[PDB]
Formats: C-alpha cells, structure tokens, sequence
C-alpha cells in the first residue's frame, strides 16, 4: 500500500493516506510531508469532516478505494493487527496506543479502506478509537468514544 | 412662533417607510442567516445517530 507519513525534524508523528481521488491528512499534527509531490499542494483546513485536497493528477491516482456501504461487524485488518467492529472499534490490546500513530488507514479483506484513526490512546483493559467513517448512506460522520485523546 | 417643535415633527410619510425598509431589511438578513446557521448545527447532529 502506500500511506506516506508526516515528518517534523527527523522524528515521526504523523501519516497521510491516500484514496481514490483525494489525499488526506488528520489536524492533531503539524509538519511537512517528506514527498515533492505530496508537499506542493494546497491542504485546506476544515472542520472535524476532514476535507482535504486531492490536486495531484490522475496517472498515481487511487492507490486504494474507500469503502462501500453494508458494513459487517466481520474482520477488518489494521497496520499492528485487526479489529472486528462496525458501532465502534476493537478493544486492541496494548502496543497500539502509542503516539504518532494517527492517520493510519484501516481496510477490509479485499484492500479497501474504511476507517482513519485520530485518537483513543489507552481506554484501560478496552481501548477504544476515534475515527471517521460514513454513516449510513456515504455520508462521512466523525465519532468519538468518551474520554478520547489526541492520537 | 404659537407651536413647540418636537424631535418627530419634520419626518413625512415617505421618509418614516424609507427608514422602517432599511431597518426591516437588514434585521430579516441577520435572520436568514441565523436561520441556516442553526439548521446545519441539526443535520450535522443527525447524520452521526
């Protein structure tokens, strides 16, 4: 896949994802996208909908494709692991949880991505995520467990 | 002069529906946009439950 990270002076706190016809990036991080590419276009800010700017042209357009709807309560894979979880998201157990892990992509079986995580650092023996998804007819919805860090 | 002026004294007709025009005018803009500021705020809350 290809989800290229944020840089700030050399260290790592941030990921950026790319979908079909857009690029995007979480608000909870500042720094510079290593990529040329990635780094001359115009990022508009926007409320907690994340809209981004996907001007790059069409020829690496769509590395991966967003969710469809009939979401499952099934298997879903994730960059450490695998959440089974629709309403909301897995108890994880630890090692997820960190820092810096926000904007990862979380996909499907069949490579397609439904879910990017903003927060939920440690909910204690149950940790929860906070992340985007569509709701019910496509449209993109924001939730957040209680007690949710910036992550 | 027999008369006392008074402050309302000089506005005609014309001039009193000219200024209740402007003042109803730009009270119904505010409130057009504090109608659809509010209604967004509510299909915002529902498209989450």
């Amino acid at each position: 896949d290809k989800t290229f990270p944020i840089m700030l002076n050399g260290q790592v706190n941030g990921y950026a994802c790319v979908v079909g016809g857009r690029v995007f990036k979480p608000l909870h991080v500042e720094g510079r996208i290593d990529n040329e590419q990635l780094a001359a276009i115009k990022l508009k800010k926007a409320s907690i909908y994340d809209l981004e700017y996907g001007d790059v042209p069409q020829c690496m357009k769509s590395d991966t494709l967003q969710y469809t709807s009939d979401k499952p309560p099934g298997f879903y894979n994730w960059h450490h692991g695998a959440v089974q979880y629709e309403n909301n998201r897995f108890t994880v157990p630890r090692g997820v949880g960190g820092k810096g892990d926000s904007g990862r992509p979380i996909l499907d079986n069949k490579g397609r991505v439904v879910a990017i995580v903003l927060g939920g650092v440690n909910e204690g023996s149950r940790t929860a995520l906070s992340v985007v998804t569509w709701n019910q007819k496509g449209v993109t919805v924001k939730d957040t467990p209680e007690g949710s860090e910036p992550w | 002069a027999q008369h006392t002026e008074s402050f309302t004294s000089a506005i005609s007709a014309t001039a009193w529906s000219w200024i209740k025009v402007l003042v109803g005018g730009t009270s119904a803009f505010i409130v057009l946009g504090l109608i659809a500021t509010a209604v967004v705020a509510l299909v915002l809350f529902f498209h989450r439950h």
